[PDB]
């Protein structure tokens, strides 16, 4: 009883800390960038604290462009273009009339296609519109030549491209500059005369015009808002309606209107640093319901732009109003290509004509800092950056709570010399290298990382390795727990009523546990599912939890029991 | 301990299987993750101290292990020709500090290939 | 072989100084010297550690050479002990035990 009652009291206080932390864990890019209202832009990127700053990127593994391509490069005298297709681990290199597509992972699967007589000018990949093609046709390759648009089916056994195009249509003597698509398989093309066109197909295909050559079409299939940009920095916003089959222009802003508003906001900057506008990019709602556009300037001015009034999540796009301007570190110059993903911004700059510098900034270091901080670094890369893509893998809490299950993240950069993969190391791999260099669980750098991450979270990230089981860490392990024992501090009674501050260890293990499972601390044990068994609806009560995830959760819990046990005697 | 040894054994079995197949990059990734052989100078000392606790069946293989690793990285500078340097350096330094007489012809191939780059 | 043995014992003295003796004035100079050239046994014995009471490195060398006069070993051990104990004076009794 008194035992069981104290146990209930425990589980309760535990869940109390757990809900406290999870609530904090839901806690926006808006409330990050300190922009109070949809109309009240602010700026960051000027004070050293914003960049108050331990390897952050993995060391680059190179990979040479497969020899066959360095061979064929002798025959391209008209033109050449190279793009990266992430979803299929592929690169596409068009010589004037022909396409070559290779396995960008290791240079295999060189497939060629020479069925075009005139110069291919733009290329697109499309996931086919549901049920329109038979099931072997995984994707559609759209090619754009000075005369026409050609649609070829692409099946996958091995890269299998159908030799006969699935469709042909006239480009109307209008050079197609960019090919793009939204999730449901709508095909958009950018006409060199700045007109946005749509290729509406069914099971049968037609071009249509819905609308300063527009050179980049960004589609956020998370809100069905199509954002487009002209060479003169014209930014046009079109709503596709809630159902996403619509097309209607809703807003537009000119590069000069931008620069003017800018010089109005940041009174001290030479206004030219605002222009021209090199990149637009959709900031998916998943990270921020508020912001719906990021913009990247040649001098790295980073602009945030919104389309609907703040805290109006159902509104399709209505305006194009800037909210906050991000000034760069220091300094970046000649930015000539870029890519953004999940609080990571990479930009390729022309130091020399054949050597590029890659700058990357990210907000990992202090996901809990008001205002936003970020760590950044630049690295050498051989070649003019022809394309810079990310590999798509399979609000969120921040890494500092989910590191106990999810990988450190991989990014891939493509250059004239080849591929360079790198990894954003979670705080885990940080603590790792900090340990492995000093080669022993003691080191002042350890005192530093400890003071940095607010001892409690430290102790947690310490256990994060202190129970790892694969072989490569057996030694590190014995060290790190030593560390957890040394730098976590000591329990003491804080006399204010007297409040107890459990040592970074206690709350740390608590947080570790909750981070292990957490959501089931309050969630349902069972949920009624309904299956349409023919002409009869069947109610079953199925587990709220699935097996495989439960197996993993167990395994980790077992681990926690193990460490808890091995330390059980040592705490008394 | 045992469980570890077992898992590592299956793993390295896969590793050498791939190696014999020649999907080199795979093997590279495998060893890389396996964090046994140092591959960048600063790791060396740490990895080396580990040997003074590594269980036997590993030790029995460590020779062919290092051999294949350096053969791979060699082929890497080969294709890049036809970091790698600093990695090779970490490997050779490991070989030196290692409190265990590797075989002779082992040391022979190691030194020769370390030169030929 | 005996050489690389020495070299280790040195590097141990070096990292030990760095970790423990950032506040010491003469730290940087000992550092530069020892990072310059291979030191003789008696050198490392008298100049670096004997000044700094680096009992760990002391036992390290004393084994590296093999003199063994009973009382010295015991005093050295007890020294390592009482030190490691005193340092944990702030940790919990249990933590002191585990350390």
């Amino acid at each position: 009883p008194a035992a069981s009652a104290a146990m209930q009291e425990a589980l309760e206080g535990a869940g109390r800390i757990i809900d406290r932390l999870l609530q904090e864990d839901r806690a926006d890019l808006s409330e990050l960038l300190n922009v109070p209202v949809h109309t009240c832009p602010t700026i960051s990127g000027v004070s050293e604290m914003d960049y108050p700053l331990l390897p952050e990127i993995s060391a680059i593994r190179r990979v040479p462009l497969p020899p066959e391509l360095i061979e064929q490069f002798g025959h391209m005298q008209c033109n050449c273009m190279m793009g990266v297709f992430p979803e299929i681990s592929r690169a596409w290199l068009t010589i004037d009339s022909d396409i070559f597509m290779w396995n960008y992972e290791d240079g295999g699967d060189l497939a060629y296609y020479d069925g075009l007589s005139e110069t291919i000018l733009s290329v697109g990949l499309v996931k086919p519109k549901t049920g329109i093609f038979q099931p072997h046709i995984r994707f559609l390759l759209v090619l754009s030549t000075p005369v026409d648009i050609v649609i070829l089916g692409l099946s996958f056994a091995g890269m299998q491209l159908l030799p006969d195009p699935l469709y042909s249509l006239p480009t109307d003597n209008t050079y197609l500059l960019s090919i793009t698509s939204t999730d449901n398989g709508r095909i958009f093309l950018s006409g060199k005369d700045g007109c946005l066109y749509e290729v509406e197909y069914q099971a049968r295909c037609r071009k249509i015009n819905h609308s300063d050559p527009i050179v980049q079409i960004a589609i956020d299939n998370s809100r069905n808002i199509l954002y487009t940009r002209s060479e003169k920095g014209v930014i046009q916003v079109y709503d596709l309606g809630v159902d996403g089959h619509g097309m209607s222009r809703v807003a537009s802003v000119s590069q000069n209107s931008l620069v003017s508003a800018a010089g109005n906001i940041a009174r001290t900057i030479d206004r030219n640093v605002f222009k021209p506008i090199i990149h637009i990019s959709v900031i998916e709602m998943s990270e921020s319901v508020n912001c719906h556009l990021l913009a990247v300037t040649h001098t790295g001015v980073r602009f945030y732009f919104s389309t609907v009034p703040f805290k109006q999540p159902t509104a399709r796009p209505c305006m194009l109003a800037l909210v906050h301007v991000r000034l760069p570190p220091g300094k970046p110059s000649k930015v000539h290509k870029a890519l953004y993903n999940n609080g990571v911004l990479l930009m390729a700059a022309s130091e020399n004509e054949d050597n590029d510098m890659l700058w990357c900034i990210n907000r990992d270091s202090f996901p809990f800092q008001k205002p936003m901080m970020e760590t950044q670094v630049t690295t050498q890369v051989d070649g003019h950056s022809w394309a810079l893509s990310a590999v798509d893998e399979q609000t969120d809490s921040p890494v500092i709570i989910q590191q106990h299950m999810i990988p450190p993240k991989r990014f891939v950069l493509l250059s004239a010399q080849g591929s360079h993969i790198f990894y954003k190391l979670r705080p885990v791999d940080q603590l790792r290298h900090l340990l492995v260099s000093n080669s022993g669980g003691d080191g002042e750098e350890i005192e530093r990382f400890f003071k940095l991450h607010q001892e409690n979270q430290a102790c947690a990230t310490c256990l994060i390795l202190a129970c790892s089981s694969a072989a490569s860490d057996r030694e590190v392990s014995s060290w790190a727990a030593r560390a957890f024992f040394r730098y976590g501090g000591e329990a003491q009674l804080r006399v204010q009523g007297t409040e107890i501050v459990f040592s970074g260890k206690h709350n740390g293990i608590c947080i570790y546990f909750c981070r292990i499972i957490g959501n089931i601390w309050d969630g349902s044990v069972a949920v009624e599912n309904t299956f349409q068994s023919g002409n009869r609806e069947v109610t079953a009560i199925d587990s709220s939890v699935t097996p495989q995830h439960l197996e993993s959760v167990l395994k980790e819990l077992k681990g926690l029991l193990e460490f808890l046990d091995r330390y059980s005697q040592f705490t008394a | 301990s045992i469980n570890s040894t077992f898992y590592l054994l299956l793993d390295l079995i896969t590793f050498f299987d791939e190696y014999h197949a020649g999907h080199i990059d795979l093997s590279f990734d495998v060893i890389e993750r396996l964090k046994l052989v140092p591959l960048s100078q600063d790791s060396v000392e740490e990895r080396v101290a580990a040997f003074r606790n590594f269980s036997d069946e590993i030790r029995h293989n460590l020779s062919e292990i290092l051999l294949a690793t350096m053969n791979i990285l060699f082929t890497q500078y080969k294709r890049l020709k036809g970091v790698l340097r600093s990695q090779a350096r970490a490997l050779i330094t490991f070989a030196g500090m290692i409190p265990y007489r590797m075989s002779g012809d082992t040391n022979a191939r190691l030194v020769q290939m370390e030169v030929l780059m | 072989e005996e050489k690389l043995e020495v070299a280790r014992i040195q590097l141990q003295i070096q990292e030990t100084l760095t970790r423990q003796y950032s506040h010491h004035s003469t730290v940087g100079d000992a550092v530069s010297q020892l990072d310059s050239q291979l030191m003789d046994i008696t050198k490392m014995f008298g100049q670096y550690a004997d000044p700094f009471r680096l009992s760990e490195c002391k036992l390290a060398i004393i084994h590296c050479a093999g003199h063994s006069d009973p009382i010295l070993v015991q005093t050295l051990w007890q020294d390592i002990i009482d030190k490691e104990l005193s340092d944990s004076m702030g940790n919990s009794s249990v933590d002191r035990m585990q350390s």
